[PDB]
């Protein structure tokens, strides 16, 4: 069996869901979605901020609970066969984070790069924050967690210590939510224009720069893969 | 739209607009409307805020729904940023053309180097057609007519399928071996040398040399093809002709002004003294973007938005004719449902409770008078 | 356990294009965020793609990704293509968001809103590397590459944005004329980083004083973020966060 | 002192450093102001003075004169032109409790370096 | 300048919109003493409890 | 006997001598101590740094000196009674320069966050700065030397080789006096105001970081007091 | 004007005239708050005198 088709479900939920992300953005941005002091606003965006902030809280808890409740107790007699079977499920772990990572931090945020250069900010909440800051960030951070987790209680090898690089790889990006506050900050005070290079933006660098940690992560997870099922085959 | 978050002290005092008007209310696809009127810098600039030394006419619209044609400040087109000086009024005149179907909001809005967007009235312009009607044509001083909805579209689209076909090819090329695990544990387990051999390495310099030489040539054929091309014009844009409007021969004093917290009304004390020789009378109140008018002294003709007008919104304690000479004290109140729907009452929160506004004064004749008035705004609780 | 060295062959195949995809949009996913939080005003309009600014900042700031990802992928794989993924990875990105959303979402034509080629940088920073193994060679002279052939490689596409027009009196550009046409509401004139003329601009060497500006700048990019990759490259175990 | 008590707590309860620069810095950012509105809240009461509006603190500084410290010194919020409705207090603590975070991570390796216990022989 | 007097007889007063007249001398002053006790305390009730 | 009442004396002579000196100060702030310029300013004031910065160079070579003329020659030659007796009177010697620090580095200093904000600089040598940079900063410098020199000359493996955080949390603090230089130079020219959060500071700042090196000497203070006498007690 | 075309050592040349500040001030360049009325020449062939 090994690499079954989880993965093939993993890379549709994400593209799904965000494809009717866009097209909701896309049929609220102008009316109903433009003046935020409207109470069309309040039904159309505000609500969906509420929603999801309460979806994403939950569905972490259970999620993140799950996976920790279930979580390997005799790791120690594990069959190599079935390990390979686990690193592959966390191998589609990943793609699912790599995959969510690329909609947040690529997608909704230079959808982004383009409502301001169309628009003025009316608030702290538009219609793509709605969208880039409190639902894609926290899906991924959340797949972050989720694929680290799974990693530390399943898979020999990649527990008994937290990985830098894996833990580099899923804090460092999900820093850059926080700084949502900076650039905030940064708008409302320091900076009256839309240039998309200024410093109150710096922060999403500085953490978007962690992510580089998932060269160690593949490494990692490449040694764990040839653990018992490494050969043979390679060097061989 | 991206106003009424803002500061209410701020958008009361930064630029007063006035003798807006607008061509068309709807027009159809590559049909153009024109948007006239005046604006004012006051002269007490918000500290916070720099002075509009590099300042730019912009247009507020919910994307490329509208493109700008033509925009002047005065009568001199205005395509790059320009300076203007505070205390001096300035006429402008803006020209769309339509591109996008549907409502639009559209704002004769002000951008400063460094104070943020300073948004003027907001008017709905309905168009109709369809965006595939729409034509941007442009002559060149090369002699040749180009559309700027789709010119070098093709070129763009070409040269990057081109160069991510020959990156794609690239990653291809060792893409066709195996990739990560048995090359790390080649690499790892002894020396490596053995997975970049010939021609492998003849491969990487036919490539770069065929990526230099094709970046060369491509320069060349692009300097043949267009042989004259100039740099990016900008830079900012001095000597902007302001109004040379008449000194005012009313003089107005504003002792003390409160708005009721909550309230809809704005209540403010005015000693006016009409000099010159006229009878006069005050005919309407602009704050910020809300016209507040005397329908028994004034009536607007000149189709404002709705939302922003208050037909019958300024109530003057005496509002009868001012003889030339006499001063008189009187008690002027601004009502609308405008005060709280563009949140004007929400100025308690602003860190600088001041106001700035225009009075207008008509006299018998129908000739007007603009006189300007700023003091601290006082809320009232009890 | 695996079974055979077929199984072996096969499930390393699989593994492989599951960890290219990871690497790849992951990549793209940080690239994305640290190219246009850094350059992504100039990459956006064409009237913004100016010869000084432009031409300078770009280089600079876009061979961070591809240092940090050749420094790793070459060192562990022999594999000279991490510069070229890092490009194709921000096109990619860069493209769609221009599709979808800049012409999608909102109206703005994609010869306006087009984003800057990369690709023969990235091919030159690799090529550079894989051709003359040592970090420091590719770092001095991959770097010059990659400095200096940004606007050559640019200009077969923004040369004909570039021809003189007369627009109501005074002389604008293609560029200049679509930025002033589809108003960008958020993005007033003055904004424009570009390049304006100083009193100290001799002659025609501004956009060869940029590119070579660049190219020096991008060497010692390339030579901190070689290290920066090391470290992220790292694989050590904590035990408590 | 909320701050403190959030710090320490968050710390002692959850043992990882990693969790309590992230959590316990969001909660020492975060309860700042309202940890302090009890006390500067009676001095924010608006008040009629000479023809304009000045809080009971404002009056307090133009009375009690700092011959030092003139207004203009003042690093106050001043308003600007992006400062949509009521968001002033909530984004600023959001913004320090964000830095904090960044702070109480890099202070952590320094105290590490500080509580260090090398020895010397020559300086 | 001389100034005669004593500075106990120094008074303030000054009204609030809100239809209230207090002194500039000592408003605040108890509220602002009790709520700095009151965390002081809890802080070293902390300490105390590990030390 | 153990420790005895030196501890007593060591914390009366500071608040003692620094009672009086907030008096004479508080005496002597206005009236022949505003104007810089005025000749009674030079027989209050003038006379002040005078007469401090004597005692100063001449109490720290005694104190230093006899210090380090009566070090113990046979360190290897103690028994480990008296050698708890000397780590009581060494962390004597820390309390003290604790309460020193605090004098100079909390009290004098904020005692300053005040006559600025209250007056106008009339010189370099302003009565705050005749007590704070000139008094209670060599005060603190020397206590803290003396500290240090007696735990390397007396207490057992505390010398043979220069303790790098006592080392640092006695020169760090001892920097700052030096750097008096760079906010009168900040004062004197880059900086026309009172902000007390400017640059021209930060020197104080970056060397006030360095008396964090405390934490490493009492650790390694206690592993000194636990060399003989250790247990047991502890672990016990 | 120019006083003199040709000189002798140590005799001394008078250039006159009237520079306007032009309104339009180019944006890329600060305005001259502080500006200094200097002289163009390959070293000091010539030395400033006297300047108004
Ligand atoms: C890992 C953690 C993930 C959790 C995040 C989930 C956030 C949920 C988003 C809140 C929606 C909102 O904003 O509101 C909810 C909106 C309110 O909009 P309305 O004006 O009533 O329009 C009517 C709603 N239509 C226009 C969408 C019909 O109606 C709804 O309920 C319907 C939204 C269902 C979206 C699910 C479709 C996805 C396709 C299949 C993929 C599962
Ligand atoms: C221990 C180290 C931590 C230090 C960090 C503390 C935050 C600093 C707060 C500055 C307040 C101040 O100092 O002054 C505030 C000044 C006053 O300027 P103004 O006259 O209002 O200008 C008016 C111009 N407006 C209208 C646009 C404001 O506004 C500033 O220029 C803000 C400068 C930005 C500083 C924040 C950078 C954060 C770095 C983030 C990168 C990851
Ligand atoms: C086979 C090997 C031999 C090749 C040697 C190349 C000959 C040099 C050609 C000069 C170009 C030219 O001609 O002038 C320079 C043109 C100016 O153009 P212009 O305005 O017409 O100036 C006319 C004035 N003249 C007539 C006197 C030329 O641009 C430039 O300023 C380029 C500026 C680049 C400066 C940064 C260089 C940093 C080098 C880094 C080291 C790795
Ligand atoms: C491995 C490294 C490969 C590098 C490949 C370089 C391709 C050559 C491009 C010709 C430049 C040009 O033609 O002139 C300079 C033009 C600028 O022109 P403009 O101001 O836009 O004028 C507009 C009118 N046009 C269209 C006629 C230009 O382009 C540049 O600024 C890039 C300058 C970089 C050239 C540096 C090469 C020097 C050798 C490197 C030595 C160590
Ligand atoms: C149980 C869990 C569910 C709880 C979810 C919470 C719902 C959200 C409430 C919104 C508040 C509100 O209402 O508006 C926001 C008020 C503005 O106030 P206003 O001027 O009246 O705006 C009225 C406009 N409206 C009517 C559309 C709201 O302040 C703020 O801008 C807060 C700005 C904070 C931005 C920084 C956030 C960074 C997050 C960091 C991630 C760790
Ligand atoms: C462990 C973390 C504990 C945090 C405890 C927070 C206490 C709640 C305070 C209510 C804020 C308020 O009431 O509104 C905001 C007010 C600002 O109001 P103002 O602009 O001064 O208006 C003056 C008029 N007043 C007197 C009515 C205000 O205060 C603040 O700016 C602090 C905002 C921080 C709140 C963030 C909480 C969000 C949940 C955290 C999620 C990760
Ligand atoms: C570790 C190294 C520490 C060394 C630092 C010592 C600095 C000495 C300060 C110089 C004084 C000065 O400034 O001048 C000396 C002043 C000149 O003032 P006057 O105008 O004559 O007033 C008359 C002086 N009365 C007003 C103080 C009486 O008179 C004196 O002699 C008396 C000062 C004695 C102070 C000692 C009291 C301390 C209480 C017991 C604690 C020991
Ligand atoms: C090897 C590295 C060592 C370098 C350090 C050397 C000292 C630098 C001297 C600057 C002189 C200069 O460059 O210019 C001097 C400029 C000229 O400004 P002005 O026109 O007179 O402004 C008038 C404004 N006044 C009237 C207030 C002066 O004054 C400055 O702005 C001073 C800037 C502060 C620089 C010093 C910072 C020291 C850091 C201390 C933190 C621990
Ligand atoms: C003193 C500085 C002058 C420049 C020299 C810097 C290059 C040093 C790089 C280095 O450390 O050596 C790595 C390889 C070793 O391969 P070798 O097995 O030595 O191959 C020798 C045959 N060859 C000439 C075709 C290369 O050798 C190479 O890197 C390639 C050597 C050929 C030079 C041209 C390669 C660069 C193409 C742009
Ligand atoms: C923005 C800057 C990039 C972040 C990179 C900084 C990483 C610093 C390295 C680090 O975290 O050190 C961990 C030690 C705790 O050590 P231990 O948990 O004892 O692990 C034993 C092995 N080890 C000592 C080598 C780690 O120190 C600790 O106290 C644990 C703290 C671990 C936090 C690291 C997570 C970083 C996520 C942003
Ligand atoms: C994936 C990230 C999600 C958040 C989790 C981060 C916390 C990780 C901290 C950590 O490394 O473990 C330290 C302790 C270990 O104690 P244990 O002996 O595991 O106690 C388990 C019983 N308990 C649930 C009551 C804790 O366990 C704890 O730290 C406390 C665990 C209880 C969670 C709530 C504590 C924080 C209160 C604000
Ligand atoms: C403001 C920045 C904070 C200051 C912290 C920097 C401390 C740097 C560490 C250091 O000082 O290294 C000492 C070496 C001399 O070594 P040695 O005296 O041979 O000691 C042998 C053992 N050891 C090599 C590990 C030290 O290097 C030397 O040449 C001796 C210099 C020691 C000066 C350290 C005192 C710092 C007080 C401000
Ligand atoms: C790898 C990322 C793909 C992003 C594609 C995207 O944003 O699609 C939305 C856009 C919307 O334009 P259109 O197709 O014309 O449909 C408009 C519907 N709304 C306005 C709701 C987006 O086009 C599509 O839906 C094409 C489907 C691509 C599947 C991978
Ligand atoms: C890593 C490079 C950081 C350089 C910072 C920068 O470009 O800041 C520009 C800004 C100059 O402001 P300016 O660009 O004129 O802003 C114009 C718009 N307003 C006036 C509203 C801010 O300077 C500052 O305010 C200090 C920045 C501190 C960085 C840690
Ligand atoms: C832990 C630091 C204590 C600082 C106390 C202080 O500065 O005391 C001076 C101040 C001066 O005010 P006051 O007591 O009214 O006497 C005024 C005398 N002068 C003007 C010379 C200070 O009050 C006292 O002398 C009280 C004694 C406290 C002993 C720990
Ligand atoms: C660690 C943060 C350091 C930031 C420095 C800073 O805030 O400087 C403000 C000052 C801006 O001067 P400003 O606040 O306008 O000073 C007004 C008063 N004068 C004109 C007399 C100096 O900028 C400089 O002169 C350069 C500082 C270099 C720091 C290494
Ligand atoms: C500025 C670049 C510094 C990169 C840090 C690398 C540290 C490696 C230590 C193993
Ligand atoms: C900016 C924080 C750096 C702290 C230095 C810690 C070094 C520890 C080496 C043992
Ligand atoms: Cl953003
Ligand atoms: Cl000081
Ligand atoms: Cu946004
Ligand atoms: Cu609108
Ligand atoms: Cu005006
Ligand atoms: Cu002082
Ligand atoms: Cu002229």
């Amino acid at each position: 069996l090994l690499d079954k088709k989880w993965l093939t479900f993993a890379l549709a939920i994400y593209t799904v869901f965000y494809l009717w992300v866009r097209w909701y953005e896309g049929v609220y941005g102008w009316s109903a979605g433009l003046d935020s002091f409207a109470p069309e606003f309040e039904t159309y965006w505000m609500n969906f901020l509420y929603t999801e902030i309460v979806l994403e809280i939950v569905t972490a808890s259970i999620l993140w609970g799950y996976l920790w409740k279930t979580r390997d107790r005799n790791l120690a007699a594990l069959t190599p066969r079935e390990e390979l079977r686990r690193n592959f499920t966390h191998l589609v772990w990943l793609v699912a984070y790599a995959w969510a990572i690329y909609w947040g931090a690529s997608y909704f945020t230079e959808q982004d790069g383009t409502w301001h250069q169309t628009i003025v900010r009316d608030t702290d909440f538009t219609p793509s924050h709605i969208i880039e800051f409190y639902l894609s960030y926290p899906i991924y951070i959340i797949t972050g967690f989720a694929a680290f987790i799974y990693a530390k209680t399943r898979l020999p090898f990649f527990a008994k210590g937290i990985s830098l690089p894996y833990l580099v790889l899923v804090v460092g990006p999900f820093m850059i939510l926080p700084n949502v506050g900076l650039n905030e900050w940064g708008h409302t005070f320091w900076f009256m224009e839309e240039l998309f290079v200024a410093p109150l933006h710096y922060g999403f660098v500085i953490f978007g720069w962690l992510a580089l940690a998932v060269m160690g992560t593949l490494t990692q997870t490449f040694y764990s893969f040839a653990q018992g099922g490494l050969g043979q085959s390679l060097c061989e | 739209h991206g106003e009424k978050s803002q500061a209410a002290f701020m958008r009361m005092r930064t630029i007063h607009w006035y003798d807006l008007s607008w061509s068309k209310e709807k027009v159809k696809i590559n049909e153009t409307v024109e948007i006239k009127g005046k604006f004012h810098v006051f002269e007490g600039w918000p500290e916070t805020v720099d002075e509009p030394d590099v300042a730019f006419l912009n247009v507020g619209m919910p994307g490329p729904v509208f493109i700008r044609k033509e925009s002047y400040i005065g009568g001199q087109l205005v395509p790059r940023s320009v300076r203007l000086e505070i205390g001096k009024t300035y006429d402008f005149r803006v020209v769309l053309k339509a591109r996008r179907p549907g409502d639009w909001h559209v704002h004769t809005m002000m951008n400063v180097q460094g104070g943020g967007p300073i948004i003027g009235p907001g008017k709905w312009i309905t168009v109709e057609g369809s965006m595939s009607e729409f034509r941007n044509p442009v002559t060149t001083l090369t002699g040749q007519t180009v559309d700027l909805e789709n010119y070098n579209e093709g070129n763009t689209y070409f040269w990057h399928a081109f160069w991510f076909a020959i990156g794609v090819a690239w990653i291809g090329y060792w893409s066709r071996r195996p990739i990560f695990i048995p090359r790390l544990l080649m690499v790892d387990a002894g020396r490596a040398d053995e997975l970049v051999s010939a021609t492998d390495r003849k491969v990487a310099m036919g490539f770069l040399a065929a990526t230099i030489l094709i970046v060369v040539m491509a320069m060349s054929s692009a300097n043949s093809k267009y042989p004259i091309t100039i740099p990016l014009q900008a830079g900012t844009m001095r000597g902007m002709k302001p109004l040379e409007l008449p000194a005012p021969t009313v003089s107005v004093k504003v002792e003390d002004a409160t708005y009721r917290v909550p309230g809809r009304a704005m209540r403010m004390k005015l000693t006016i003294t009409n000099h010159g020789n006229s009878p006069i009378r005050l005919g309407e109140f602009y704050t910020a973007s809300v016209r507040f008018l005397d329908s028994d002294v004034y009536k607007d003709t000149t189709g404002y938005p709705e939302d922003l007008l208050a037909e019958d919104g300024l109530s003057v304690s005496d509002n009868s004719p001012l003889a030339p000479g006499e001063t008189r004290t009187v008690d002027v109140t601004a009502s609308d449902a405008a005060w709280e729907v563009y949140r004007l009452s929400d100025i308690i929160y602003d860190p600088d409770s001041r106001f700035a506004g225009l009075l207008f004064f008509f006299d018998a004749t129908g000739n007007r008078q603009v006189v300007q008035i700023d003091a601290p705004l006082i809320p009232s609780f009890m | 356990a695996v079974r055979s060295h077929a199984e072996a062959v096969q499930v390393s195949r699989t593994i492989d294009w599951m960890a290219l995809f990871v690497v790849f949009f992951v990549i793209v996913g940080s690239y994305h965020i640290h190219a246009m939080l850094t350059m992504g005003d100039w990459d956006f309009w064409s009237d913004w793609k100016d010869r000084r600014l432009w031409v300078t900042v770009t280089p600079i700031v876009l061979v961070t990704f591809p240092a940090a990802v050749q420094s790793y992928l070459w060192e562990r794989y022999r594999l000279p293509w991490g510069a070229t993924v890092c490009v194709l990875g921000l096109l990619l990105g860069e493209w769609i968001n221009r599709y979808f959303n800049f012409w999608g979402w909102t109206y703005f034509p994609i010869n306006f809103v087009f984003p800057a080629s990369l690709v023969p940088g990235a091919i030159i920073l690799d090529t550079v590397l894989m051709l003359s193994g040592s970090y420091l060679f590719t770092a001095i002279v991959g770097a010059m590459g990659w400095g200096l052939i940004f606007y050559p490689g640019n200009w077969p596409i923004i040369a004909p944005l570039h021809v003189p027009v007369e627009y109501n009196g005074m002389l604008m550009s293609i560029a200049d004329i679509q930025g002033y046409n589809y108003v960008r509401t958020g993005t007033p004139e003055y904004i424009r980083m570009v390049e304006k003329g100083t009193l100290r601009t001799f002659g025609k060497d501004v956009a060869p004083v940029s590119a070579f500006f660049s190219a020096f700048m991008s060497i010692l990019i390339y030579f901190m973020w070689h290290f920066i990759g090391r470290w992220f490259s790292n694989e050590r175990f904590l035990q408590s966060t």
